[PDB]
């Protein structure tokens, strides 16, 4: 009918459902409207997280009612970055991160300016425009940092 | 036993393959606290699922006990637990991907360990609702720049008119975040004590851990003593030995400085550049994901 999904960001999405529809079907509708994948989504009604195998009628959900949506913190990984002395630094990243914002992360954590950093992985100097995924850099892999 | 066995390099739960969500929750829940110890001690019944016994025995004798006595647990043990989890909830990345502590807790506490809901909540004279943790949800603009967890709890409770049916012994609160790129507040003050008196239709709880994450990696803070300075920071993957065939090295470090930032007011923390927050305390105030509360055992009065 018409419900309202409310996000922590403050946006209030308006949706078109039927009382016996699954929490799953909705997350798909929310994905269409906000791009957010269902696996990241958490529907909450009256301080109660809604399960996907259940239906709307059972949570006492009728038109003009308002559920809350907040997002799970999923994907991404950690990589290790070592200097030649042995000093280790850890970094929270995602495969789609470019080498540029990786250098940015190194600066946020350690102070070292991004254009003073040389990153190497598997013997290859790492170009700013490319992503970690492009260099097939996975979870817990180690990059080397040398300072110019 | 003691504290000195828990502290140092190669201490804590060893991380491996996006496991920080598991290692840090376990560390938060069992390294020093005892509020959920019954969960590990409760005998097998009719109602219990197939994997129950061996799950409980793995968790008790291969993880919690070695952690408490040696200060270290192998990633192989955690990996066995992730395998069980994947046996229960298939094709969900329990063996490969970093996930939400909420999902880990739900599978473990609802499906495998038949665990009594930690929270009973009533919304405006409705019938009570059961859960293992509470999500803070409200609008920001009117509110203060750095709120306390107290204030967040209050505001979230009023925003949806909630009350405790009975007082919890273990209260896990989720901070208001919206994916990687969004935090409602740049800093949040984790109250050392929670007064829930005005949230029960009809009185105290203490903070024993804080589970943190900046974007993708979970780490832990733990209050081991009533002393202001009695804080530890844990990281399941603080270092690595080897390369591709190598392995992670967890670390437990002391962070007394935290106790000092929590003596200051929120208004003082607000006027303070996060780059001038010393030690690991920054991560506490800025990256908090879950605050965990227990019935007071550590303190006096």
């Amino acid at each position: 009918m018409q419900i309202f999904v409310k996000t922590l960001t403050g946006k209030t999405i308006t949706l078109e459902v039927e009382p016996s529809d699954t929490i799953e079907n909705v997350k798909a509708k929310i994905q269409d409207k906000e791009g957010i994948p269902p696996d990241q989504q958490r529907l909450i009604f009256a301080g109660k997280q809604l399960e996907d195998g259940r239906t709307l009628s059972d949570y006492n959900i009728q038109k003009e009612s308002t559920l809350h949506l907040v997002l799970r913190l999923r994907g991404g990984m950690q990589i290790f970055v070592k200097t030649l002395t042995g000093k280790t630094i850890t970094l929270e990243v995602e495969p789609s991160d470019t080498i540029e914002n990786v250098k940015a992360k190194i600066q946020d954590k350690e102070g070292i300016p991004p254009d003073q950093q040389r990153l190497i992985f598997a013997g290859k100097q790492l170009e700013d425009g490319r992503t970690l995924s492009d260099y097939n850099i996975q979870k817990e892999s180690t990059l080397h940092l040398v300072l110019r | 036993m003691g504290l000195e066995v828990m502290v140092g390099k190669k201490k804590g739960i060893q991380g491996h393959y996006n496991s920080s969500y598991l290692d840090s929750t376990l560390f938060c829940l069992f390294s020093f606290s005892s509020v959920l110890d019954t969960v590990l001690l409760r005998p097998r019944s009719k109602t219990d699922v197939e994997y129950y016994k061996e799950t409980q025995e793995l968790l008790r004798t291969e993880i919690v006990n070695p952690l408490r006595i040696h200060g270290y647990v192998c990633a192989t043990k955690i990996m066995k637990l992730r395998r069980i989890l994947e046996k229960v909830e298939a094709a969900s990345g329990f063996t490969s991907e970093e996930k939400d502590p909420e999902e880990f807790l739900n599978i473990l506490f609802h499906h495998i360990l038949r665990v009594d809901p930690l929270l009973r909540l009533r919304s405006a004279g409705q019938k009570v609702q059961d859960c293992y943790f509470y999500q803070i949800f409200m609008d920001k603009k009117d509110k203060v720049m750095v709120p306390t967890s107290q204030q967040l709890l209050e505001w979230s409770f009023i925003n949806s008119d909630l009350k405790f049916a009975e007082a919890p012994s273990c209260l896990i609160i989720q901070m208001p975040r919206f994916g990687k790129d969004f935090k409602m507040f740049n800093k949040i003050f984790p109250s050392l004590e929670l007064d829930i008196t005005d949230l029960l239709d009809d009185q105290q709880m203490e903070l024993f851990a804080v589970l943190c994450i900046e974007t993708s990696h979970y780490v832990a803070f733990v209050k081991y003593g009533s002393a202001d300075s009695a804080w530890l920071f844990f990281d399941s993957m603080a270092d690595r030995d080897g390369g591709q065939n190598g392995f992670n090295i967890p670390q437990v470090s002391r962070c007394p400085e935290v106790g000092e930032y929590l003596k200051m007011t929120p208004e003082e923390l607000h006027a303070l550049d996060p780059k001038n927050i010393q030690g690991y305390a920054r991560r506490l105030l800025c990256d908090a994901y879950m605050c965990m509360y227990q019935s007071p055992t550590m303190s006096l009065y």
